């Protein structure tokens, strides 16, 4: 089985270093050259750099041109990313790849093969570990359709990713939606949970979504009610 | 370029041709072959096409590649449900600094279900964060199909802007597609208006719901 | 040869988690009433429903030439092939910085010699201090379990005596 | 590709047969995955099909090129056939025969 | 043209025993172990016997285990099932097939293969 | 077993799918690989699967084996009313005096 295993991501302050590990199987890894390419959430693929199979040539993208660093050890199957003077816009899912021909040819270049590993992510901010606040987004009549009503939880400005959120303990699986999180300007992630149910429910049922969020390692639940 | 040209979006009928263009230079296409990629949800990057017109194991031959001059285009025949993902190519290029150059992706769309304009939520703020200082809005959009939409909060009738957070339209369990708007206001900007809006627009129709304080 | 090592290039245990190495034994090879094969050999076989593409390398640090030998088996029918290797297209290739040779299957109905319609080819070479082997296959391979690393040494020969030593 | 013998004389031909690495260089060169070259005279005859097999890299390459020859007789054809990994006669030799000649390794001046 | 061919069958009384013969053609009979295998009317497959390329080795169904002997002529291309002490349920049509694989593997044993007879009906009572 | 356990009968309509099981023991099918055939009324049966998984020239793709356990199964993708026949299974077995063991055999009907 030809494997990539990338390792070391995580978050980061600007300006900090990290370095990034890939660990190959299966195939003459000390044949090949190897690439990075990196991914930032919701946008596209961008080329970060090369390295030949004996470590003697490495190429750079030049927006980390200068300020980024990638080696190799063929001995231990590994291929490094060596990240300084990182900004924010580093963020990104880190992928290193197998090189698409094993042979150089100066007519043909280089670029990614068909060999991927399933990336390690890194992220650059301000943002500090910080356990959300959860308010009740409570049904009224304002939100309630004909026959079905919707109840919800907000859960506030949280850090890093992820929380989860589950309804009534678990019993609830049906008619639960998690959104996903925004990243507001202020480096926090927020996002909302709602259930529907049908009207009828609302008045002998309660209603407690529960949120977790392992990172500040802070559990909250809060009850959702109808107004009175 | 610094980034080959690719068309942002790409759509077809289940059965349907699709072909994508991809636009370089004497430095990339020119003198060095393209490379096609395909990438599913949360998944990596996975190759497709390599020496312009290539196919490696596993890939079916219903995708080809081609070129003319500078530009390529990669042709899908047969269009089946599971190709929709996006489409990168990519060259070598030995202007500047040499480096490989990607596309900035195509999201090709199979349509697969009626179009379905959205339901759409508003809460209000709640007690607890007006007493906190703040002051949220929270606009939740659900089951629309195509999952694109635009939304615009409007006190009384102005557009407000400023705090406004949205996010990215989201596949839902069910094929049809999720996105979440939060207005964020100060409690008495929220006590001086007469009523909040927030309108969701998709595929040229507006759906639009109101809160007031009351 | 005036010295070498015998030693285990390809642990028989560790080195194919992939592939099955515990079925590769046959009646033309018997041993005190038992089937058995080659002690310094491994025939792999597939593992399940599949034979995936193998791909092993060796780098000599003996400090001395390694002899390494292989083998490859040629079934009688593409039923016998399919049903050992489940690849019927399958290959195996082997190389070295001089070495370089790609191996495909032959089927073919011949005679049984002791029990077996089947024939196994037998293969070496050897490999020079700080050099690489490579073996590739996706089916047919016995690959090496034990090699040698030879001392090289001039104008002798074999001969045939039933004297005692 | 063919060539007439008018030469008057053995001609000594010069080829070889490219071996990449792996399937895909292989592809990515020639197009074709499944070439083959062929080699004919009236007396020569030989096939030669890529053997493609993973192998250190030497001088850079993991590929191999191996090199053949042959000897056309005056007033006898050559035909080159290939659908890849040919690398291809340009400059052949007409030969002056003679017996009794060989080489020696020495540094000693001429 | 690949042939099995069965013949012999036919009505004994109980206790009696019967010859069956399998012609082969098309394809290298001395090269392959031969099953015989039976089916009763309206009821399941039943395996009968096996023996190896040589003769040197044979294997027989319990049903029939001490009763039946499984024979064949390389020379003829031709398989025999010699069946003797016959019971009322013997009475079956009775197919020969060629082995599953040309070789034998311990781990994989002996199995029909693609290439079965007509069947020849034989009635005990 | 002297026989393998399958179920008596099995039906599905055209286009759909369809497994069949085969339960054995430690001495067959967890040590030997699975054969399947197929048989119409009044004709010999036709070797459909061997070696687990595989099949002969001319058998369609859309069948397939797979076991797990002492159990193996085989599905019939895209059921074609002429598919409906019955189906055996069978397997080498090395308790007592080694033999070939068959099933009681599966009635298939195409809806
Ligand atoms: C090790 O060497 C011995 C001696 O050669 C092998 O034993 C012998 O094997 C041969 C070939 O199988 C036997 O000859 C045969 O005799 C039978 C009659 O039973 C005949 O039908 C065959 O055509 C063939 O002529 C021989 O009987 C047997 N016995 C002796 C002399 O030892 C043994 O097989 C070798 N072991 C291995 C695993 O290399």
């Amino acid at each position: 089985q030809v494997q990539l295993v990338q390792s070391g991501g995580g978050v980061v302050q600007p300006r900090r270093s990290l370095r990034l590990s890939c660990a190959a199987s299966g195939f003459t890894f000390s044949s090949y050259a190897m690439h990075w390419v990196r991914q930032a959430p919701g946008k596209g693929l961008e080329w970060v750099a090369v390295i030949s199979y004996d470590g003697r040539n490495k190429y750079y993208a030049d927006s980390v041109k200068g300020r980024f660093t990638v080696s190799r050890d063929n001995s231990k199957n590994t291929l490094y990313l060596q990240m300084n003077s990182l900004r924010a816009e580093d963020t990104s899912v880190y992928y290193c790849a197998r090189e698409l021909l094993m042979d150089y040819y100066d007519h043909i270049g280089y670029s990614p093969g068909p060999t991927w590993g399933q990336g390690t992510l890194v992220t650059v901010s301000s943002a500090s570990t910080k356990g959300p606040s959860v308010f009740p987004l409570a049904p009224s009549s304002k939100s309630t359709s004909g026959g079905t009503a919707a109840l919800g939880c907000l859960v506030k400005d949280y850090f890093p990713e992820p929380v989860t959120v589950s309804w009534n303990s678990g019993a609830l699986t049906s008619g639960v939606h998690t959104f996903p999180a925004v990243l507001q300007s202020s480096g926090l992630y927020s996002l909302s949970s709602v259930v529907t149910v049908p009207s009828s429910s609302l008045g002998t049922q309660t209603y407690i979504c529960n949120v977790n969020h392992k990172p500040s390692n802070t559990k909250v639940d809060k009850r959702v009610e109808p107004k009175s | 370029q610094p980034v080959l040209t690719q068309p942002p979006s790409a759509s077809g009928s289940p059965g349907q041709r699709v072909t994508i263009s991809c636009s370089g230079s004497s430095s990339n296409i020119g003198s060095y072959t393209v490379n096609w990629y395909q990438q599913l949800p949360g998944t990596a990057p996975k190759l497709l096409i390599y020496s312009l017109n290539q196919r490696p194991s596993g890939v079916p031959d219903r995708f080809s590649g081609s070129k003319s001059g500078t530009s390529a285009s990669l042709a899908i025949s047969g269009l089946q449900s599971e190709d929709e993902a996006v489409y990168y190519c990519a060259a070598w290029d030995d202007s500047l600094s040499a480096h490989v150059v990607f596309g900035g992706g195509t999201k090709l769309t199979v349509l697969g279900q009626p179009k379905a304009a959205p339901s759409v939520t508003l809460f209000p703020p709640s007690s607890e964060e007006l007493q906190a200082n703040k002051a949220t809005l929270v606009c939740l959009i659900s089951d629309f199909y195509p999952g694109a939409v635009t939304v615009a909060w409007k006190a009384d009738s102005s557009p407000v802007k400023a705090g406004v957070e949205t996010t990215t339209p989201s596949k839902q369990s069910n094929n049809k597609y999720a996105a979440s708007s939060y207005l964020s206001l100060t409690p008495e900007q929220w006590k001086s208006h007469r009523s909040y809006s927030c309108q969701v627009t998709h595929e040229g129709s507006t759906v639009e719901k109101t809160v007031a304080p009351t | 040869v005036s010295s070498f090592e015998k030693f285990e290039i390809f642990p028989k245990t560790s080195s194919w988690p992939n592939h099955e190495t515990t079925k590769g034994v046959t009646a033309a090879c018997s041993y005190a009433g038992a089937s058995s094969f080659y002690r310094n050999l491994l025939w792999l076989t597939k593992k399940g429903s599949s034979y995936p593409k193998l791909s092993k390398s060796y780098v000599n640090n003996k400090g001395k030439e390694v002899l390494v030998l292989w083998g490859v088996h040629h079934p009688p029918t593409g039923t016998d092939q399919q049903s050992l290797y489940q690849n019927a297209d399958a290959y195996v290739s082997v190389g070295s910085s001089k070495y370089n040779r790609r191996f495909t299957p032959e089927i073919a109905a011949r005679p049984k010699v002791r029990d077996q319609a089947g024939r196994m080819n037998y293969y070496w070479t050897l490999l020079e201090p700080g050099d690489t082997i490579t073996f590739e296959a996706t089916g047919n391979l016995i690959a090496p379990w034990y090699a040698f690393a030879l001392n090289r040494g001039s104008g002798s020969g074999i001969i045939t005596s039933d004297a005692p030593v």
